[PDB]
């Protein structure tokens, strides 16, 4: 971690 | 590391690094997907340089800037912007279980339509310190995204 913001 | 956080918001957070390069990876996240990409690049720089010596494919002395807007890598020698990564197309980041100075992040590349790891070796710091800074970036980014 961490987990990025991508959508 | 609180100062690290305020630095991320103010475009003041930086790290001396060696930029290893990018590699195709099959997933957006994975602590091991990263470890692998590190081992790939590190085994490429060993394949070349069996044939081309100290020259290729040499990892590049640079500075990593970490902001809420993006990540930037600037060459120390030419002061050229080497990497301009939009923070919004970054899926995951992580330090490395077997390489203590290593840090990498996965990101989507929309033209080639694939996941791309981007590995670094910290010069003065630990991999986890960098990963923390970029998590703070991710956070400021998520906080600013309005409904």
């Amino acid at each position: 971690a961490y987990i990025g913001p991508y959508l | 590391w609180q100062t690290d956080e305020e630095g991320v918001r103010t475009g003041k957070c930086s790290f001396p690094v060696k930029y290893l390069g990018h590699v195709e990876v099959d997933e957006s996240r994975g602590m091991h997907i990263c470890e692998d990409a590190v081992k790939r690049l590190k085994a490429e720089r060993k394949f070349f340089k069996g044939f081309f010596g100290k020259t290729g494919k040499k990892a590049v002395k640079a500075v990593l800037w970490v902001s809420a807007d993006g990540l930037r890598v600037v060459d120390e020698k030419t002061k050229d912007l080497i990497v301009d990564q939009t923070i919004e197309k970054v899926s995951f980041c992580a330090p490395d279980r077997n390489f203590d100075r290593a840090f990498s992040y996965i990101c989507r590349d929309g033209t080639t339509r694939r996941w791309i790891c981007h590995c670094f070796m910290a010069v003065k710091d630990t991999g986890e310190r960098l990963s923390h800074a970029v998590g703070c970036a991710f956070a400021a980014c998520l906080e600013r995204k309005q409904k």
